[PDB]
């Protein structure tokens, strides 16, 4: 709706 | 002010943690293959929003969320083990967590969270390891 930000996963990191 | 329920015990909790912007998602589902996904839910879409604390009485934590303005209780989830029901990582990308509040009834809700920066949902992260660190039989 706003914007799109999907939960990191190919990486699966932190900073 | 003094709890609803006092019998002369430890009913204390110590602070942790604030951090000065934080939304939720009151999701659908529990427990998918991969976890919960903000990505199948609500990701770009809260609720509510407000301001985080952190507090703990002893090996437990408590998730407290509070009015942006006046301080005053959303919601409180309590925590006795990271990684847990309490507090879980989405899928991975700790931008975004889900925990277990109680909905003040004697009852239980899941709530996602999503963070005004990336850095400040990874210190909610960093906040409960260091909590978790000294405890569980380490």
């Amino acid at each position: 709706s706003q914007i799109t930000s999907q939960v990191t996963g190919q990486i699966g990191w932190r900073r | 002010g003094s709890p609803n329920s006092m019998a002369t015990e430890l009913e204390y909790e110590s602070v942790l943690c604030v951090k000065p912007d934080v939304s939720v998602y009151r999701i659908p589902p529990r427990a998918s293959n991969r976890g919960y996904r903000a990505s199948d839910w609500k990701l770009d879409q809260p609720d509510w929003t407000g301001r985080l604390r952190i507090t703990s009485k002893g090996k437990t934590a408590y998730i407290k969320l509070e009015d942006k303005v006046s301080g005053e209780l959303f919601a409180q989830a309590p925590v006795e083990q990271y990684p847990g029901i309490a507090v879980e990582t989405v899928t991975d990308s700790s931008r975004y967590f889900v925990i277990r509040i109680q909905d003040g009834t004697g009852r239980s809700a899941f709530i996602g969270i999503g963070f005004t920066d990336r850095g400040d949902a990874f210190d909610f992260n960093v906040s409960l390891q260091d909590h978790f660190k000294w405890v569980k039989q380490e």
